[PDB]
Order: C-alpha cells, then structure tokens, then sequence
C-alpha cells in the first residue's frame, strides 16, 4: 500500500478499493 | 480513533484502514 | 453492460461532495 | 431500493443524492 | 454539502456534480 | 469575485458555486 | 449505452489539465 | 459537433481536447 | 462496449494506491 | 494475459492489483 | 497545459492523459 | 531527475512528463 496522507476524496476512494464488497463507514467528524 | 485524524492528519497502514469496512 | 464497480467509484466520490460532516455507509449490496 | 440502480442509470442529482447521506 | 477548501481537479468535479445539465464556467485566472 | 479565490483559497457554500454554473 | 453522465466526469478532469489558466465552459448538451 | 459524442466514443488526444479550451 | 479508456484511468489511480513507493508500468496494450 | 482484460469486466481485488507492481 | 505542482494521484491520472496508448512508467522512489 | 521532485515538489512542463511516457 502507498505510504502517505490521504485525505478528502482520496482517503474515500481508498477506502472504496480497499473494502471491496463489504463496503464501508465514513463519518468523518 | 477518528478515521481523519488516523489516515488523512497521522498516516494509516492498511491494516488500520480495514478497520473502517464494514 | 452497467459497470457498477465504475460507477461506485463515482458516487462515493459525489457522497464524499454531498454530505460532508454528516458522512455515509457505502454498500455495493 | 436502492443507489447503485437508482445512481448508475438515470443521472441522480445532489437532491436525489442527500438520502443515501447520515 | 462538504465544508473544505475545494482545489484544482476538485473544484472542477464540485462543479460538474452541482451544475448537472445546465453546465458551468471554469475560469480560474 | 473569483472562484479560486472564493472556494479554493476560502470556503464556498454550495449557493456561492451556484453562481458559477451556466 | 454509453455513459455520459460518467465520461463528462473524466472530460471535466481532462479539460482543467489541458486549459489550464485559460480555462473552459462545460454544458452535457 | 460535439464534445460528449466526440470524447466518449473514441479516445481523444490532448491535442483534440484543447478545441474545447477558451 | 467495455470502455477501456475511461477504466484505465481507474486502474491506475487504484495500482498509484496498491503499488505505493514501487510503483508501475502501465500500457493500455 | 493481462491487466485491461482482467480488471475491467470483473472486479479486481488489491491482490489480483499487486501483481502489476514493481 | 495546467502551470501546477501535480502530486499524488493526480501526476497518475495526468501521465495518463498525457502519454496516452504509448503508457507510462511511475517509480516514485 | 525524479518525478515526483520534478512535477509534483516543482512544476514541470507538458515537454517534461512526456519524458517519463514510454
Ligand atoms: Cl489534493
Ligand atoms: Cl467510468
Ligand atoms: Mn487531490
Ligand atoms: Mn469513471
């Protein structure tokens, strides 16, 4: 995985790949 | 452990950002 | 065919956009 | 029932949009 | 909506997602 | 009134980048 | 089909890159 | 005649895209 | 169709995110 | 036999991903 | 072209777009 | 003469990107 700060719409699409099927929660407050 | 404050403010490993899939 | 794992990588992207704060739960489910 | 059918066929706008949000 | 500073390539998919079919005007000088 | 200035550089409600839609 | 609504979001993107400071006027129409 | 009908379809190169700049 | 040209450009933001600091070749061929 | 064929019918895990890194 | 620092996953999507059906390569280290 | 020290820590022009395509 890379190695950096991810923040905004990047740390969403992240997530997105990274969960897969399962899908996931962001609540960022 | 708030996801903006692990992995956007601190840096997240992969494993820390499998937390956050449901 | 509709690609939905395409477009999910958008919509999590127009969620991201559209409720801030407030957050979501994404399921592709 | 439900936003990857109702989202990835028609254009939803941002109204459409906010009752997928918390 | 989100409540951020909205930059660069950002800026421009805010305003395709708000806009819709009416269009927009990306003019940033 | 320039859209960089207004929501890149400050923070644009979603009515201020309303303004620049066609 | 073709998704427009989809591929508008990648042209939006490619157009802030290749205008640049000159910029552009977008319109799905 | 057009963007959406030209870009879509067929791939288009950087050169073709700055037609539609200002 | 499948288009290529607008998953390719998934494809390469999720391999930018997966390969991190080793990096990638990509040839859409 | 390769990356384009393989990651744009079905879906592609991070671990079919990987194995087009350096 | 955008008179820009390109960083992260936007220098991807950029390489992209610019080097098109010849690909790229991107070894950040 | 790296990448990202390049175009992403500088600014590189649309000449010097090109030099990093295959
Ligand atoms: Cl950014
Ligand atoms: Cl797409
Ligand atoms: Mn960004
Ligand atoms: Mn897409």
């Amino acid at each position: 995985f890379v190695n950096q700060h991810l923040c905004g719409s990047h740390l969403v699409e992240a997530l997105y790949l990274v969960c897969g099927e399962r899908g996931f929660f962001y609540t960022p407050k | 452990r708030g996801i903006v404050e692990q992995c956007c403010t601190s840096i997240c490993s992969l494993y820390q950002l499998e937390n956050y899939c449901n």
